[PDB]
C-alpha cells in the first residue's frame, strides 16, 4: 500500500518545510546539509578523491610542475576539513535547527486545521467545495506577495505578522464565496483556531462544550424562578450554566444584584455586560469574552450573533470583518491571484442578477467581453467557439444563468482542466445557487457569492 | 510469535548478522521461548523483526478503536519485510565493501606514486609541499577506513528500520508512519542495536540522482511523497497507490 492522501500531519509538515524554505533559508540550508551529511557529501567526497587518482596517474608523479597535482590534493584537502566542520558540528546544528522549527510549529497546526475546517465547510452547504491548490495559493500568496512582509525582518515579529495576515486572506477568499448567516460561523471557527494557537491562554475547552451543547443537559427538577424579573426558560438557562464551575453562583448573584433587571431588558445588553463570573485571577479578555458569550447565551440570546462578533474582535483582531463591509473590489481579484485555469463561477442567490458586475467591471478595466447565454443549443455551440476562440487571443468570456445544463459544465470543467495558451484570459460562469451545479466545477473554480 | 520467531530466523540465517563485542541488554521480552536466557546479536535481530510484526498488529488494532480505517495484517506481509530486509542488507553490505576495496587500491597507487617521489628526488621545494601533501592525505584515508569500520556494525539496524519502513508503513499516515519508526527504533534502543542515530530514511534509501529524476517526472517535494516514491522504486509487492489526485499517477 502506498498512500498519497493528505492528512493533517501530512499538512503540518509540508507548510512546516514551506515557512523554513521561505521566512529562515539560512536554517533550510543547515538541514539540506544535515541531510546531505549521511547522503551526497561523502559521495563527492569520494568522487573528487577518484578525481585525484586519475589526476596522480595522469601526472605519473610529475615534480616539474607540481601545481597540477598540488591544486587537486588542497581541494580534497579544504573538502575533507568542511566535512569534518560539518559532521563535528552536527549536534549543534541539528538542536538550532530543531529549535526554529518549534518557533514555527503553530503555524504549521494552524494552518492544517485552516485547511481542514475549510474543507469540511460541504456540511454547511453545497456550494462550498474549496481544494488544497486553494489553500496552497492562499499560503503562497500569504508568504510571498505580503505587503506587510517588506519592511519587517526581525524574523520574530514577521511571524506573528505572517500568522495574522494568513487568518485575514484565509477568511477573506472563503467568505466572499459563502453565505452572510455563514461569515460569523467560520470566524468562530477560525477564532477557536488561534485561540489554540495562541500560548498562555487556557484552552476553555469545558466552556466551548458549555457553550455548544452543555445548555442542553437535562436539568428539567429544579426549575424555579428565582426573582420574579427572570423568566422561566431563562430560570433554567442559569441552572444549566450554574452547572459549569464558573458560574456556580449565578442565582445568589442575581438575588443580590438589583440593576440585573434594567440590563435585562437593556436594548443592547452586550455592550455593557455585569460581571457575574466567580474566579479569583483576572482573566484574560479573551476569557473574560468567553464568559460574557455564555452569559448572552443564558441571558438574552437574541444578541447571541453580534455578542459573537465582538469576540471575533477581541480574538481575531478588531475590525476582521471590515473587508466583507466594504464593497467587494474583483478587479483585483481577477486581474491578480486568479490564474486563468480556474474560473470565476459567479453564484448568486434565487432572484439576484450577478454579471452587472462584471460588466462594469470590465468598463472600469476597458476589457471586451463575449458574453453568451447558455440555454440553447446555438448557445452551446458559440461558448465552445467562444473559449476555443479566446484562448488564443485572451478574451474574457462570461457566461450567464450556466447553471440549467449540468452536463456540459462536466464538459466545461474537463476541457479547463487541460491548459490555457494565454495568461490574460479569464472566464465568468454566472449561476444560481442550486444543488446541481458540479462539484467538480465548484472545487476548480473560484466561487463568489451574491 | 513462535511460528513468526521461527521464520524470520531461518530466514535471516544466511545474513551475517553476528556481532561477538554485542552486549547483551536486560529486558526487551518479546518471544516468550528465547532460545538463550542472554540473546545474541543475531536472535535478537529476529526478536526485533517479530516485535516489528506485532507492534504493527497492535497498531491497526488501536486504529481501528480510533476511529477505524485498518488494514489487515497478514503473514506475507512478515515475508515482504523479512525479504526487503535481506535484500537492503545485501545491498547496502556489498557497497560498502566495494567502497572499501576502492579505497585500499587507491592506497596502493598512491603507494606507488611515493616511490616515484621518491625515486625522481634522487626540485625539492615541490617536494615537500608533495609530502607534506602525501601525510595529509594518509591520515585522511586512515579515518576513512577508521569509519568504514565503524558503518559496517551499524548496517544490522537500519536496515531492519528501512525494511520495516518500505514494507509496513505503506497505507499509513506521516503521523502514524513516524510513530511506528520511532517505536521500532526504541526497541532496536532498548535490544541495544547498534542503528544509526536520528537517521532519515530518504536519503539512505534514494540517490540525489534518483530524487531529482522524481522531481523532475512530477513528484512534489513534500516528505511523504518523497517515502512514497522510494516505496515504488523498491517494491516486491505490487504497489497499490491510494491518491485522491492524479499525481502519483
Amino acid at each position: 500500500f502506498v498512500n498519497f492522501t493528505v492528512t493533517r500531519s501530512s499538512l503540518q509538515s509540508q507548510c512546516l518545510n514551506e515557512v523554513l524554505k521561505a521566512e529562515r533559508p539560512d536554517v533550510d540550508e543547515k538541514r539540506s546539509d544535515l541531510l546531505k551529511l549521511q547522503g551526497e557529501f561523502q559521495l563527492r567526497l569520494r568522487q573528487l578523491e577518484k578525481s585525484l587518482l586519475q589526476a596522480l596517474n595522469e601526472v605519473k608523479g610529475r615534480i616539474l610542475d607540481d601545481d597540477t597535482i598540488i591544486t587537486t590534493l588542497e581541494n580534497l584537502k579544504r573538502e575533507a576539513a568542511e566535512v569534518t566542520r560539518k559532521v563535528e558540528e552536527t549536534d549543534i546544528v541539528m538542536q538550532e535547527v530543531e529549535t526554529v522549527s518549534q518557533q514555527y510549529l503553530p503555524l504549521s497546526t494552524a494552518c492544517s486545521s485552516i485547511y481542514f475546517t475549510m474543507e469540511s465547510l460541504k456540511q454547511i452547504h453545497f456550494l462550498y467545495q474549496y481544494s488544497l491548490q486553494f489553500f496552497l495559493d492562499i499560503y503562497h500568496n500569504v508568504l510571498y506577495e505580503n505587503p506587510n512582509l517588506k519592511g519587517v525582518t526581525d524574523h520574530t515579529q514577521r511571524l506573528s505578522i505572517i500568522t495574522k495576515d494568513l487568518f485575514q486572506v484565509a477568511f477573506n477568499r472563503v467568505a466572499r464565496g459563502m453565505l452572510h448567516q455563514d461569515h460569523i460561523t467560520f470566524a468562530m471557527l477560525l477564532a477557536r483556531i488561534k485561540l489554540k494557537g495562541t500560548v498562555g491562554e487556557p484552552t476553555y475547552d469545558a466552556e466551548f462544550q458549555h457553550f455548544l451543547r452543555g445548555n442542553e443537559i437535562v436539568l428539567s427538577a429544579g426549575s424555579t424562578p428565582r426573582i420574579q424579573g427572570l423568566t422561566v426558560e431563562q430560570a433554567e438557562a442559569v441552572v444549566r450554566l450554574s452547572c459549569l464551575p464558573a458560574f456556580k453562583d449565578l442565582i445568589a448573584k442575581v438575588q443580590a444584584d438589583e440593576q440585573f433587571g434594567i440590563w435585562l431588558d437593556s436594548s443592547s445588553p452586550e455592550q455593557t455586560v455585569p460581571y457575574l463570573w466567580s474566579e479569583e485571577t483576572p482573566a484574560t479578555p479573551i476569557g473574560q469574552a468567553i464568559h460574557r458569550l455564555l452569559l448572552i447565551q443564558a441571558f438574552r440570546p437574541d444578541r447571541l450573533l453580534a455578542m459573537a462578533h465582538m469576540f471575533v474582535s477581541t480574538n481575531l483582531g478588531e475590525s476582521f470583518m471590515s473587508i466583507m463591509e466594504q464593497p467587494l473590489d474583483l478587479t483585483h481579484i481577477v486581474g491578480t491571484e486568479v490564474k486563468p485555469n480556474t474560473p470565476v463561477l459567479m453564484c448568486s442567490v434565487p432572484g439576484y442578477d450577478a454579471s452587472g458586475h462584471v460588466e462594469d467591471l470590465a468598463a472600469e478595466q476597458n476589457t471586451q467581453i463575449t458574453s453568451i447565454a447558455i440555454g440553447s443549443a446555438e448557445g452551446f455551440n458559440q461558448a465552445d467557439k467562444a473559449i476555443n476562440t479566446a484562448v488564443k487571443s485572451g478574451r474574457w468570456v462570461m457566461l450567464k444563468n450556466v447553471h440549467l445544463a449540468p452536463g456540459w459544465l462536466m464538459q466545461l470543467e474537463k476541457k479547463l482542466h487541460s491548459l490555457q495558451p494565454h495568461a490574460c484570459f479569464r472566464l465568468f460562469l454566472t449561476m444560481e445557487i442550486n444543488p446541481k451545479v458540479p462539484v467538480n466545477l465548484l472545487r476548480a473554480g473560484r466561487i463568489f457569492v451574491f | 510469535t513462535e511460528a513468526l520467531y521461527q521464520v524470520g530466523k531461518e530466514f535471516t540465517s544466511k545474513m551475517d548478522l553476528e556481532k561477538p563485542n554485542y552486549i547483551v541488554p536486560d529486558y526487551m521480552p518479546v518471544v516468550y521461548d528465547k532460545l538463550p536466557q542472554p540473546p545474541s546479536h543475531r536472535e535478537a535481530i529476529v526478536n526485533s523483526c517479530v516485535f516489528v510484526h506485532q507492534t504493527l498488529h497492535q497498531a491497526n488494532a488501536r486504529l481501528a478503536k480510533r476511529g477505524g480505517r485498518t488494514m489487515a495484517i497478514t503473514p506475507r506481509h512478515y515475508l515482504d519485510f523479512i525479504n526487503h530486509y535481506a535484500n537492503l542488507f545485501h545491498e547496502k553490505r556489498s557497497e560498502l565493501e566495494e567502497q572499501q576495496m576502492h579505497l585500499n587500491v587507491g592506497l596502493r597507487k598512491i603507494k606507488e606514486t611515493v616511490d616515484q617521489v621518491e625515486e625522481l628526488r634522487r626540485k625539492v621545494n615541490r617536494s615537500t609541499a608533495l609530502l607534506k601533501s602525501l601525510s595529509a592525505e594518509r591520515e585522511r584515508w586512515e579515518k576513512t577506513s577508521e569509519t568504514f569500520k565503524n558503518q559496517m556494525s551499524t548496517i544490522a539496524g537500519d536496515c531492519l528500520l528501512s525494511a520495516a519502513f518500505i514494507a509496513y508503513a505503506g497505507y499509513f499516515d506521516q503521523q502514524m508512519r513516524q510513530n511506528l519508526f520511532t517505536t521500532w527504533s526504541h526497541h532496536l534502543q532498548q535490544a541495544n542495536i547498534q542503528f544509526r542515530t536520528d537517521i532519515a530514511r530518504t536519503e539512505y534509501l534514494s540517490n540525489a540522482d534518483e530524487r531529482l529524476r522524481w522531481q523532475a517526472s512530477s513528484l512534489p517535494a513534500d516528505d511523504l511523497c518523497t517515502e512514497n516514491a522510494i516505496m515504488l522504486k523498491r517494491f516486491n509487492r505490487y504497489p497499490l497507490i491510494i491518491d485522491p489526485s492524479g499525481q502519483a499517477t
